[PDB]
């Protein structure tokens, strides 16, 4: 939380960031939304919260994996799918 | 030997799909079935005449045992 609460306000420093936020926030979003608002939701998150989201989008998933350069360890996909769930 | 210190490849891309993704018997009956025949078509001529050859040696060969173990129409006729 800690992490991503100092890179929000890391990153809207200066106008140029700001005026992308804006830019980018009302063709996205639909509206501006405030540091607030964004504090709101990051202390919402507790570790189950996490635990919840992280194992609804990761857990037992099939993953786009893209390997270029000398790849010929690179895992077969039966072996990262296999490893995309847990022994548990 | 392990993966990493096999051989040098350059220049090849490998496009793959998850498995849960695709199919697992994608046209058996329809393009596998052909397949099998033209397979067979290959084959055929080099595996099989050999076992012909050994069908009519087997054969042949019970045959003419059979008959060597039966009566003659030599022993002992016209002559009483």
């Amino acid at each position: 939380k800690n992490l991503l609460r100092n890179a929000l306000v890391s990153h809207l420093d200066g106008t140029t960031p700001v005026c992308e936020d804006i830019g980018r926030s009302l063709l996205t979003y639909g509206r501006r939304i405030p540091l607030a608002e964004w504090e709101s939701r990051i202390a919402e998150v507790d570790a189950r919260v996490v635990r919840e989201v992280c194992s609804k989008y990761f857990y037992d998933q099939c993953p786009a994996v893209a390997g270029f350069g000398p790849i010929e360890q690179l895992p077969d996909y039966n072996r990262i799918r296999s490893g995309m769930f847990w022994l548990r | 030997r392990q993966f990493g210190h096999l051989t040098r490849v350059r220049h090849v891309i490998t496009y793959s799909l998850s498995p849960f993704e695709q199919r697992a018997f994608p046209h058996y009956f329809s393009k596998g079935i052909p397949n099998v025949l033209r397979r067979t078509r290959a084959c055929i001529l080099r595996v099989a005449p050999p076992f012909v050859a050994f069908y009519l040696v087997y054969t042949w060969g019970t045959q003419e045992f059979e008959k060597s173990k039966r009566k003659n129409p030599a022993a002992y006729e016209n002559d009483r």
